[PDB]
């Protein structure tokens, strides 16, 4: 408590008491799950609608043709984070004129939310970033924290409610690599229903030749079963 | 803590939830969006009658399409609303077309939360001002809420500022996708009449239409503020 | 833009097998025949050769920021190298840069290399940062010596496009005055880089 | 290219060629060299094309910019020294516009002679551009306050036509604009080949 | 360079650096600033030891030759405030040549508050000011109060500083819709001197006619309209 | 307990650099890694103790590419982990744009514990929480950076949890004797018996630099040891 | 030292009711000298319009690759694909930010707008931007301008409407104009790059040309 | 200018001429071109007057500077490389073609540095317009290990040489001898003494003069007026 | 601003730098004594080399550095504070150097990490680098030996024998007690290990100790191989 003064102090169990309560603010985020099979990758997640009216807030992003990440917790720092991974593809596809790998984007973000971890005056992005990328790196699936570090996964869950979809993801762990695009947004919208407290689940979905797309609403209807 | 860019150990960031309670403390201001256009009906807080309404237009015209009221800080909304211009123009210099709604709406949002402490030389604190942008992007009227947080959903009813909570729930049972513009500014007359503290007048309310008929956001004369006010129930 | 140690002539050709470039293991100070053994290419991967004409000393410059840049994205991906196209399109970028900051790198920069997919990649970058991927290019008086020697063989057998580099590279050693010494042959095919030995492609000197 | 603009008892014609050439060769006859800046206002193209378009259309950008923070809309005297601090600002990059900022504002008509040297001249009757000259002779000698708008409009457009017969720089056709109290209206395009007399021997 | 974030929200949302600015501005002298159809007038208070300094430090000033400017808080703050409004009235007639909207600078000087509200390292201005003046682009004189927070409102009748809260209600009460220039002048006066028990000593009365410049009142005229209020 | 342990470059009374101890805490909390210098070359393995189930099988690296000579193990905060290695990976370049020719481990370790003196003696920093053991069979070097910026050579090296056992059973082998083919079961028996229960799933994240490698830092092979157990 | 390798070769775009025929010889050369016989310089920006640059190849590249990056950003920041009077205005301003350094390349920006409509527009290096029914660009924009306007009529008489040429025939007058450029233009030659925009989106075709 | 500076046996002698031309025209006739650095330097200078006056002054105030900060002896070499250093960042536009001539531990040392920067130490240097005239006499009678007076009898007739020879050079020759006030002692104070109008050349005298000066011109003075010098 | 004066480098009510005090004992947290003895001959520097762990390779637990080849430094302090003052003195070196032209003297040197130390007694954000720092080497000038000791406040002064570490009061105390004026390096060499080993109050092998003897000969700096320290220390064992 009395450590929890700045991102850049460490309390005297070696924790960053800032870096944690960012951390609980992704964990605050509504229910994101990500799933990797050998071909495809797939983020979706509960869109928050804060009024009864407003439409529900986006969640999944289209970073560049191949990847794509799905935020969890500030949506203001997960759009700061999407023009961030945006300008890296952009200087990825400038430099070398190919796609970024999502492992890169993924550590370039952890740099950049570390650099907001060690330098006094900065806070650490409060989102949390489901990134999935397709390319020569094959489909792979990283959460990015707010401490500055990314977690490859083959399967994960973060937000609220996030243990279901975790305990789900556990079980079918063995079917997603051989589950096919069409059964890995099956997996990813099953996975999200154990969460429920469908118009509000957005889901990326992106393979080795597929383009990442995102499907919301209606479009998901067909994966539903 | 002590640092305006601190999270609280539930992940809050606290000059963020105080900026959503500076909007709390703001005028009420109701948005009503209908497939005809978004209305906007604001409170006009008056501390005397010598005070020029028109100067404290809750209501900024963004650009011919798209338009914005203001919820808490009336000054952070001023810088907000003059970034939203800047970037309304510099949209329609660098595309030839008008800013979209949602677009100008997410500049501003990300401008919202841009602030900062204990660098070198950017704003010191959160923008204390919620925004209900509206306007009007190929034929269709779109209506956004933006709060301190930067965060921006889109809304077919929206309230800002002392009555948000209880303007949200009177709409809750009120409002409908198919009403008509003269239903939405029935709607929005009356939402913020129930949620302000005095008796609604032309003086001391501000309504806006970003029309789609005419694809414009104007903001309406006390003549047509007196039409909408004339045909409430009370 | 200025030329003073300057690499000769370079000619590569796709053949069925991969990449054939040849050029003089001579830099030339002027007029000058300074150095000699010295590669005119750098071998930057396992499957990608750079090569260039013109200044050697920008060739150099290049040649350090392009394996500067390819150990950066191969600690990156834990040892995988950047792909030729990769390569090619940040060396494009490089000496478009180094052009728009008004100090070019004078040399004409080929780049040779397979690609993980297989396809041979054959691209070339002008001091002035125009690039173009191609089947054959020469650069120096390799583009100029050549006529159809090269394109009619071009993507042919190895045997066929090695007989029209060295008919090439007999015109550069008759007709260049930079052209000194043994004319080294690189083949880059999905097999590797392999320097073939060294050859002197004599003129016709019956001609006097 | 010629560009014209004179103020007269009924408002400010604004006449302009639309030919675009370099050296020798015609770029283009469809040039619209009359941009608008505000919904009475607009500014003329003489001179670098590119710049005349960028600075015009920035112009336009701000004058809309000004006319949201403030409810005011922003004059033609300010709105043209906007355009002419922007241009002298950049002295020295061998910027060329040639630019009548034509409008009726709160004070009426107002035409202001911009080019990229920074002059800002006021005037009732200005013409930029290489055949700007025989424009400048047409009007000064067909011009008077009391004309018609038929007659101020086909005034512009002949001068117009007389530049681009006399100028390799003019030709194309007159995009002719009245600009009144009311606004900007667009008067016609009237191809200079039409305006022509084949029946004279002398041109 | 220092970024210390001076202005930051509280739980309750309210920023406590703009209240201290406020209680700065509620220290000090009373400004009322009233207009009539063609003419601007406002009487600032003058707190001094009449025996011992010159009373030509005023708080009303004047940005343009059409802005006229008081202000009620830190006369240094003040200070500032008014070089600012000062150079940007010079700065858009350089940009523009047209003078600057009374609108337009009372933005100006409000936002030059609120930037400080919202700069690291910048203590808000402790100062509220009445941006007066006349627009022939609007052909109405205007009268905005630009508070710390930077929130600029145009008002009928103004009144800031201590006091003001009575000289507000006088303002309300004896405010006329259609005033002629004299009786914006006796309104002005009458309201000041509800709290000051002083005449033409103490008070500071200047005033801008339509299409003129800032004009002191003299310390004849502005005791004969004492006079006449009371 | 007292209040030195708040700025990293505030020195307890005591000398102690309170803050540097926490970041020391922090690499203390991570699963171990460690490095054995060996005939055929270095050998760097990590346990990766996996939170989830679901965590990929061979990912969320702790041993880094730094060179194509350079290999580095980290243990403690992994953001600070990875920022340390792109920053070694920043000084590798710098060093080849200054003077051409490749970095060394020695040196390399020298200018990373640079940037981790700089986080605790110049203050809006945070000293990292983070032990990066650099090795480098072509400069024979196995240089080990601690939070504070402490760096030292090993012969065998090892941080985080249980290090002083692992350690003590690194002192048991002479692993200059052996290479690194042979050094993969030992150093995997090792960890193995100092591997908690709690966790039941988790890996052995080897990575070695030989002459079987030509020098060049590469994860060890599956089917030379599966790297992955339960 | 002159920035720019001047690199020749044609681009003849045509503006149709509901296409755009955008036809460019892939030839890069300059200086008597081909350094590519085919490189592309027609190029598919988005599925809204495509633009065809002449001039220095380098800074072909370069400003393709910044208005596919400012189209990429622009679908990203704004949530559709730039449109073809939006991306003609970028083109413009891209073209201008550049106005003291220019981009020697003549830009022809050719699509299928939000009413169906084919939209071509011409520049100059510094960023003129110009709606045109046709346009031509490059070493043989000389050569090539007197077939268009025959073709049309539209120099000939401005004010006239721009006469209905169905699509195949307009890309028979661009083929027919770029093989009269490739037989008097030098630097015009190689392989025809045949870029139509129409409603069914971006389609390419490869006709040879006199190489000599 | 005429400047030469030779390395003696107990030391150095560095000379120069007296003439500075404003072009064609002699502006100065007892021009001072020998430039105190420290006690046991001295920097005998041509080119630009304005470039070595005030590169001189600035590089003696740098090695006083250090002279008191390190309590150290200024080095010959370390003066040489400072004004080097300088001249290159310039990159030739201070023309101060400097001849710097000092004693250190390291002996008696004469250094050339040209405006680019270009440093060399030599026996015998010669630099300005007379360069080569004065340094035909320093290549004939300079001989290792030669004594003071010969050295300074070699050094002055070299700079008479430039003088005579050369239009840029005249009027008189001006010694500066370095040298350690007890030569036996190697250890002993470097002092200098300055010999100025060491040589006066009666040929190059004012030869004669109007004894009555005849002239025709006659004052008319406008106005007068006297003030204070208080 | 009150109660900074512990926690920052600024002057307490009673007017001490407390944060340099701490860099001191953060220098006696170096487990690690050095005595360096300066003769006419030659100075001698032996810094006990305790290396706690045999897993770590010795020839990298050094507390003596070579700053230029004439001038070493025997720092005692935290081992990241010993490295950063190694990086800054050979910077300091480098930059004299480049400038002045010649090698930097240890006089020289040891006022610039003064001075930097100061900049850290000052300077809030920095902290007091805890290094106790023993320059030595011979000065070409006076083709004298110079022997400077810059504490962590940057309190620099030049030294006929001076001590760090531990047992910094027990060795200077010792040193002062039995300095002499040595007529060979040999004896100051034997005199630096015999109160080194004193003050430690263990014996010492070469393996426990790091020393550099710069003698009129050996002039350039350079830690003597273990046997050179093995003969001196049967040398301080013979008596
Ligand atoms: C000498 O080189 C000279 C003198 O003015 C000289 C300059 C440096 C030291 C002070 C006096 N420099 C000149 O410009 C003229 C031209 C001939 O040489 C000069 C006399």
């Amino acid at each position: 408590s009395k450590y929890d003064e700045n991102a850049t102090t460490f309390s005297p169990e070696g924790r960053i008491l800032q870096v944690e309560n960012a951390m609980k603010a992704v964990q605050q985020g509504m229910p994101t799950v990500g799933l990797k099979s050998k071909t495809h990758a797939v983020i979706a997640g509960v869109m928050h609608s804060p009024s009864e009216f407003s439409s529900h807030q986006p969640k999944i992003f289209k970073i560049d043709q191949h990847i794509g990440v799905a935020i969890s917790g500030l949506t203001a720092d997960g759009r700061g984070l999407c023009k961030f991974l945006r300008n890296e593809c952009l200087h990825h596809t400038f430099c070398f004129g190919t796609e970024i790998r999502v492992a890169d984007l993924a550590d370039t973000v952890a740099l950049q939310s570390q650099k907001k971890t060690s330098k006094v005056g900065k806070r650490p992005y409060g989102v949390g970033l489901l990134m999935i990328g397709a390319g020569v790196d094959g489909p792979r699936l990283f959460e990015t924290c707010p401490s500055g570090q990314h977690w490859e996964y083959n399967a994960q869950a973060i937000g609220r409610r996030a243990q279901a979809a975790k305990t789900y993801l556990e079980t079918n762990l063995n079917e997603f690599p051989d589950c096919t695009r069409d059964q890995l947004i099956r997996h990813a919208l099953r996975a999200l229903n154990d969460c429920k407290s469908l118009e509000a689940i957005a889901l990326g979905v992106v393979g080795i030749d597929e383009p990442f797309t995102i499907l919301e609403g209606p479009e998901l209807q067909k994966y539903i079963d | 803590d002590r640092n305006v860019n601190t999270f609280s150990p539930d992940g809050r960031l606290l000059q963020v939830e105080y900026a959503i309670e500076a909007v709390k403390l703001g005028s009420s201001a109701v948005a009503i969006l209908c497939p005809e256009g978004v209305i906007f009906a604001v409170e006009k807080r008056l501390s005397s009658q010598l005070l020029i309404a028109s100067s404290v237009e809750k209501v900024y015209a963004i650009d011919d399409h798209v338009g914005v009221v203001m919820a808490g800080l009336a000054a952070d909304g001023r810088t907000m609303v003059e970034h939203m211009r800047v970037e309304a123009q510099n949209h329609r210099f660098s595309f030839d077309e008008p800013i979209g709604i949602k677009a100008v709406t997410q500049s501003v949002c990300d401008l919202a939360l841009a602030f900062g402490e204990g660098r070198r030389k950017q704003m010191s604190r959160p923008f204390g001002t919620a925004l209900l942008v509206a306007g009007i992007e190929n034929g269709k009227c779109h209506l956004f809420h933006t709060d301190p947080s930067g965060t921006y959903t889109e809304c077919r009813a929206r309230a800002i500022g002392g009555g948000s909570e209880g303007a949200e729930a009177l709409l809750r049972d009120l409002y409908k996708d198919g009403m008509t513009l003269h239903e939405a500014e029935d709607l929005a007359l009356s939402t913020l009449r129930q949620v302000i503290q005095e008796k609604l007048n032309e003086n001391n309310v501000e309504v806006a239409c970003a029309r789609v008929s005419t694809g414009k956001f104007e903001i309406y004369t006390s003549e047509q503020r007196q039409e909408i006010v004339a045909r409430l129930p009370p | 833009m200025q030329v003073i140690t300057a690499s000769g002539a370079i000619v590569a050709a796709k053949y069925d097998g991969g990449i054939l470039l040849a050029s003089d293991l001579s830099i030339t100070y002027g007029s000058m025949f300074r150095h000699n053994n010295v590669s005119h290419f750098v071998e930057v991967a396992p499957n990608i050769i750079i090569g260039a004409s013109g200044e050697f000393a920008d060739f150099q410059t290049l040649i350090e920021v392009i394996k500067s840049v390819i150990l950066q994205q191969q600690c990156k991906h834990n040892g995988e190298y950047l792909t030729a196209s990769e390569v090619h399109n940040y060396i494009k970028r490089y000496m478009y840069q180094c052009r728009s900051n008004m100090k070019p790198l004078s040399c004409k920069v080929i780049v040779a290399g397979i690609n993980p997919d297989g396809s041979k990649f054959l691209a070339c970058t002008d001091p002035y940062g125009a690039s173009w991927e191609s089947d054959h290019i020469g650069t120096g008086f390799g583009k100029y010596l050549q006529g159809l020697q090269i394109a009619d063989v071009v993507n042919g057998s190895f045997d066929d496009v090695k007989k029209g580099i060295t008919e090439v590279f007999r015109a550069v050693n008759a007709r260049n005055t930079t052209a000194n010494g043994k004319i080294e042959f690189i083949t880059v095919t999905p097999q590797g880089i392999n320097h073939l030995a060294p050859e002197q492609i004599d003129p016709n000197w019956e001609v006097v | 290219t010629t560009t014209l603009s004179f103020i007269y008892n009924g408002g400010i014609v604004v006449a302009v060629d639309s030919r675009a050439t370099g050296g020798q060769f015609i770029f283009s006859q469809t040039v619209m060299k009359i941009l608008p800046l505000a919904p009475n206002m607009i500014g003329t193209m003489a001179g670098g094309a590119a710049d005349c378009q960028y600075w015009l259309r920035n112009l336009s950008r701000l004058i809309q910019l000004h006319k949201f923070r403030y409810q005011q809309p922003l004059t033609v005297a300010a709105a043209s020294k906007i355009l002419v601090n922007e241009l002298y600002r950049y002295k020295g990059y061998n910027l060329s516009i040639g630019s009548m900022i034509c409008g009726y504002d709160n004070t009426g008509p107002h035409i202001f002679y911009i080019d990229n040297h920074g002059s800002r001249i006021a005037g009732k009757r200005f013409s930029v551009g290489s055949g700007s000259t025989h424009a400048y002779g047409v009007l000064d000698t067909c011009y008077r306050e009391d004309m018609t708008k038929e007659e101020a409009c086909e005034l512009g457009r002949r001068a117009i036509y007389h530049a681009t017969y006399r100028d390799s720089g003019s030709g194309g056709r007159v995009s002719v604009v009245h600009i009144t109290q009311n606004g900007v209206e667009w008067i016609d395009k009237t191809d200079v080949f039409d305006m022509h007399d084949f029946s004279k021997t002398t041109f | 360079d220092y970024t210390r974030s001076i202005t930051r929200f509280s739980p309750d949302g309210r920023l406590f650096q703009i209240d201290h600015a406020h209680a700065a501005v509620q220290r000090g002298t009373t400004v009322v600033a009233t207009r009539s159809k063609d003419m601007i007038v406002i009487a600032v208070e003058k707190t001094a030891v009449a025996k011992l300094q010159d009373p030509h430090f005023s708080k009303i000033c004047s940005l343009d030759k059409h802005v006229m400017c008081a202000f009620a808080g830190l006369h240094a703050d003040a200070r500032r405030l008014i070089q600012s409004g000062q150079r940007q009235c010079q700065s858009h007639r350089l940009t523009y040549e047209d003078p600057i909207s009374i609108e337009n600078i009372a933005r100006y000087i409000a936002t030059l508050q609120l930037k400080n509200t919202q700069s690291g390292g910048a203590r808000p201005y402790g100062v509220s000011t009445l941006i007066c003046g006349f627009d022939d682009m609007t052909s109405q004189p205007h009268i905005y109060e630009t508070l710390p927070s930077g929130t600029y409102a145009e008002w009928k009748a103004r009144t800031i500083g201590r006091h003001d809260q009575t000289v507000m209600e006088y303002l309300e009460k004896h405010y006329k819709d259609d005033m002629t220039d004299e009786e914006a002048q006796k309104l002005a006066i009458g309201a000041l001197l509800e709290v000051v028990e002083n005449g033409s000593k103490n008070l500071e009365v200047a005033y801008m006619k339509r299409g003129g410049t800032m004009e002191i009142m003299a310390e004849e005229v502005l005791d004969a309209l004492i006079e006449s209020t009371k | 307990g007292s209040g030195y342990d708040f700025n990293p470059i505030t020195f307890s009374p005591d000398g102690r650099q309170f803050q540097v101890e926490y970041a020391t805490k922090a690499v203390e909390k991570d699963s171990l890694a460690l490095g054995v210098k060996c005939k055929d070359g270095i050998l760097l393995a990590a346990e990766k103790n996996l939170t989830s189930t679901l965590l990929t099988p061979g990912g969320n690296p702790r041993i880094f590419w730094i060179n194509d000579s350079i290999a580095c193990a980290t243990i403690g905060h992994r953001p600070d982990c990875y920022s340390i290695v792109e920053q070694s990976r920043n000084r590798a370049e710098t060093f080849t744009s200054n003077f051409g020719i490749k970095i060394t481990v020695p040196q390399l370790a020298s200018e990373v514990s640079q940037q981790f003196h700089l986080a605790h003696y110049y203050q809006a920093y945070r000293p990292f929480g983070c032990t990066v053991i650099f090795a480098s069979y072509k400069d024979d070097a196995l240089y080990a950076i601690e939070p504070s910026g402490a760096f030292y050579g090993y012969f065998a090296s090892c941080f985080g949890k249980n290090s002083n056992l692992a350690r003590a059973e690194l002192q048991k082998t002479e692993w200059k004797n052996i290479t690194v083919r042979e050094a993969v079961p030992e150093v995997a028996r090792i960890i193995k018996s100092l591997h908690e229960s709690q966790f039941k799933k988790w890996e052995i994240e080897m990575f070695w630099l030989c002459e079987e490698t030509n020098g060049r830092p590469q994860k060890v092979p599956e089917d030379v040891f599966q790297s992955r157990f339960v | 030292w002159s920035p720019y390798e001047m690199h020749g070769g044609t681009a003849i775009g045509i503006c149709g009711d509901d296409y755009v025929v955008i036809g460019a010889d892939t030839r890069l050369s300059v200086d008597y000298s081909i350094d590519s016989r085919h490189k592309a310089r027609i190029f598919k920006m988005n599925s809204n319009c495509m633009i065809s640059a002449t001039g220095f190849d380098g800074d072909i590249d370069a400003f393709i690759t910044r208005m596919r990056s400012i189209l990429l950003n622009y679908e990203n920041q704004h949530f559709h694909e730039m449109s073809v009077e939006s991306v003609a205005r970028c083109v413009s301003n891209t073209l201008y930010s550049k106005r003291f350094f220019p981009y020697y390349i003549n830009i022809l920006v050719g699509g299928i707008n939000s009413e169906g409509k084919g939209k071509l527009y011409g520049y100059d290096p510094v960023g003129t931007i110009e709606d045109l029914h046709y346009d031509s660009n490059g070493s043989g924009s000389s050569l090539a301008a007197p077939l268009l306007d025959s073709a049309f009529g539209t120099i000939h008489h401005n004010t006239r409407p721009f006469p209905a040429v169905s699509l195949q025939d307009a890309k028979n007058i661009v083929r027919d104009a770029i093989c009269s450029v490739t037989e008097r233009d030098i630097y015009t030659g190689d392989a025809l790059q045949l870029c139509v925009f129409t409603k069914d989106g971006f389609a390419q075709e490869e006709f040879p040309l006199p190489r000599h | 200018t005429t400047i030469a500076a030779a390395i003696f046996d107990g030391g150095v002698v560095l000379g120069a001429d007296t003439r500075a031309t404003a072009g064609p025209i002699v502006a100065v006739k007892d021009e001072m071109k020998l430039h105190y650095i420290s006690d046991n330097i001295w920097v005998c200078g041509a080119g630009i007057a304005a470039d070595n006056d005030n590169i001189n002054a600035v590089i003696s105030a740098k090695l006083r500077l250090f002279q008191m900060n390190t309590g150290l002896q200024p080095r010959v070499d370390q003066c040489t490389n400072i004004l080097a250093s300088r001249l290159f960042q310039y990159m030739g536009y201070i023309q101060a073609a400097l001849i710097v001539g000092g004693i250190d531990f390291q002996g008696p040392q004469v250094y050339q540095v040209a405006p680019h920067g270009s440093f060399s130490k030599q026996p015998f240097i010669a630099q300005g317009s007379g360069s080569l005239a004065a340094i035909s006499v320093l290549e004939n009678r300079w001989h290792n290990k030669m004594n003071e007076h010969d050295c300074m009898e070699m050094v002055a007739d070299a700079i008479y040489a430039g003088i005579t020879n050369d239009l840029g050079s005249g009027s008189h020759v001006n010694l500066c001898v370095i040298k350690r006030e007890n030569p036996e002692d190697k250890q002993s104070k470097v002092i200098y003494t300055f010999y100025k109008d060491y040589r006066v050349p009666h040929e190059n005298d004012r030869n004669f003069r109007l004894e009555p000066q005849i002239n025709n011109i006659d004052v008319e003075v406008i106005k007068t007026t006297e003030r204070p010098l208080t | 601003s009150s109660g900074a004066d512990r926690y920052l480098t600024v002057f307490s009510a009673e007017g001490r730098l407390w944060q340099v005090e701490y860099s001191f004992k953060a220098v006696k947290q170096a487990e690690v004594t050095a005595v360096a003895v300066k003769s006419k001959n030659a100075v001698c520097v032996a810094v006990q080399k305790k290396v706690s762990d045999k897993l770590i390779d010795p020839s990298t637990v050094t507390h003596m550095y070579r700053i230029t080849d004439n001038v070493g430094a025997c720092l005692v302090g935290l081992p990241s504070d010993v490295n950063f003052i190694v990086m800054l003195l050979r910077s300091f070196a480098n930059n004299f150097e480049y400038k002045q032209g010649f090698s930097i003297p240890v006089s020289i040197l040891a006022q610039m990490l003064s001075e930097r130390h100061q900049l850290e007694s000052q300077l809030v954000y920095v902290r007091p680098s805890a290094v106790s720092a023993i320059l030595f080497g011979l000065d070409g000038p006076s083709d004298s030996f110079a022997l400077y000791k810059i504490e962590p406040s940057g309190y620099s002064n030049g030294f006929r024998a001076v001590a760090c570490g531990v047992k910094e009061i027990e060795a200077m105390s010792a040193l002062e007690k039995k300095m002499e004026d040595f007529e060979t390096p040999e004896a100051t060499a034997e005199f630096t290990l015999s109160t080194l080993q004193t003050v430690c109050g263990v014996d010492f092998e070469a393996q426990d100790v790091e020393v550099s003897l710069l003698t009129r000969d050996n002039s350039k700096f350079s830690k003597l191989p273990n046997d050179k320290v093995n003969e001196i220390l049967h040398a301080v064992a013979e008596k």
